[PDB]
């Protein structure tokens, strides 16, 4: 692509000015840059290509939702329909959201998952997978939207089988998978006791063995431990 | 922290009401 | 172009759809497209098509400062430089903010100006120039940036003119373009008396002649003198 | 209007300090 002739390590870097000055598809654009490298990504790598794809995909979301909103406030019909305007816009966003979804798959698929080695790694992966899967089943219909809900969800499964062998439950990817793996529950397979269930398990579970977070990202595990509680709150 | 925690709450809450 | 096929006044209805989802340069766009119908814009159109460049370059701006100021302290030499990649991201932005303020300034010549008739559509069209022309001379170096200065302060100037000529001096259009004249004075013609000087005038002149501001637009009008009278503190 | 006051500041006294 238009990444092709800049060094590895330049991308990385330009990726990291793009996060501070909050330019999410320049920062995305870079990673993919680095992803198409054909080297493992590490840690920290990892990270700054969810944060970007999550902000990108994130802002196409909010704008949705506000178009839905608008449009569902005047589709009940009777009153005024201004003619195909809001439908039309949602659509084009639609589209977009979609293209940017399918963009991160491929770049999971062609070749994050192939060549990952750590089982936290696979792990990260298969969760992100989920993740763009469930973006593309909250706009998706019909035949398309069943297909892609049964993605999304063997994707976390294994993620989360993986998880629950391989890593403490007060890890922050184990948590964040499990956090995400509850909402799709709840907001895209129709399974709200199955959502809560999950989300108090998760919970209890990292309590329980509190002593075992680490000294690297306790921080992180902390706050989606509450995020957990706090869709409990909401969801009971 | 709490900002993050907020705007969870907010689209979470979103999908419940609509 | 790509809003060609589009209806006027569903474009303008989309702008305000993109206005409410903060997709500012998709507002942009749908208002770019309002204007290449080649007819007049309403009071509440300009208004439409101001927003949305106005938050699309000052986007572009926030992003170049975040990437001026790193640059500005891994510059300083002696130490660490990391090689090229502050200053090479730093022109890409810059090449974009160019380029959007390119885009504004020639729907302004062509042909916004042009086929202005309300003094008020006059000095609103000419204000922008102003504008977008300042916008360019932050970044801009050599010959290219004096050309530019004096293209800013025409522009400015023959608004200025006009407005004090036909419009009560509680005008927030009147208001607005003193309010950026003096910006510029400080900012880029390195007049900051001439500011000051023009920023205390302009908030004087609105006090004595309080009572000419209209049941429209006395909220605007108001929240320009507070920003007047807080850039004279800034200043003083 | 006071977050708008805020911003304007913010932005202006950038030119000042840099
Ligand atoms: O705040 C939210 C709301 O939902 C989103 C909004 C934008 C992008 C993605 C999502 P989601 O549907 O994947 O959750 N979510 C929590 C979090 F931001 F993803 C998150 C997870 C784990 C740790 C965190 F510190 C934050
Ligand atoms: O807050 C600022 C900071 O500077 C900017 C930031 C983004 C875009 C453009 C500018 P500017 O350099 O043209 O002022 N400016 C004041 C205002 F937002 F433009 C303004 C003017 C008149 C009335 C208002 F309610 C607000
Ligand atoms: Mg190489
Ligand atoms: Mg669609
Ligand atoms: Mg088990
Ligand atoms: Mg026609
Ligand atoms: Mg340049
Ligand atoms: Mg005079």
């Amino acid at each position: 692509g238009a990444m092709g002739s800049m060094e590895r390590a330049s991308l990385i870097q330009k990726a990291k000015l793009a996060e501070q000055a909050e330019r999410y598809e320049d920062m995305a654009a870079f990673m993919k840059g680095a992803v198409e490298k054909g080297e493992e990504l590490s840690c920290e790598e990892r990270n700054l290509l969810s944060v970007a794809y999550k902000n990108v995909v994130g802002g196409q979301r909010a704008a949705w939702r506000v178009l839905s909103s608008i449009e569902q406030k005047s589709n009940e019909e009777g009153s005024e329909e201004k003619g195909p305007e809001v439908r039309e816009y949602r659509e084009k966003v639609e589209t977009e959201l979609q293209g940017v979804c399918d963009t991160v798959l491929g770049l999971l698929d062609s070749h994050l998952i192939k060549e990952a080695g750590d089982a936290e790694s696979r792990v990260f992966y298969l969760k992100m997978k989920g993740d763009y899967y469930r973006y593309l089943a909250e706009v998706a219909t019909g035949d398309d939207k069943k297909r892609i809900i049964d993605s999304a969800r063997s994707a976390y499964q294994e993620a989360m089988d993986i998880s629950k062998k391989e890593m403490p439950p007060t890890n922050p990817i184990r948590l964040g998978l499990a956090l995400n793996f509850s909402v799709f529950h709840y907001e895209i397979a129709n399974s709200p006791e199955e959502a809560i269930s999950l989300a108090k398990t998760t919970f209890d579970e990292a309590m329980a063995d509190l002593h075992t977070l680490s000294e690297d990202s306790y921080k992180d595990s902390t706050l989606i431990m509450q995020l957990l509680r706090d869709n409990l709150t909401l969801w009971t | 922290r709490d900002k993050i925690r907020l705007n969870n709450a907010i689209w979470r809450a979103w999908y419940i009401q609509y």
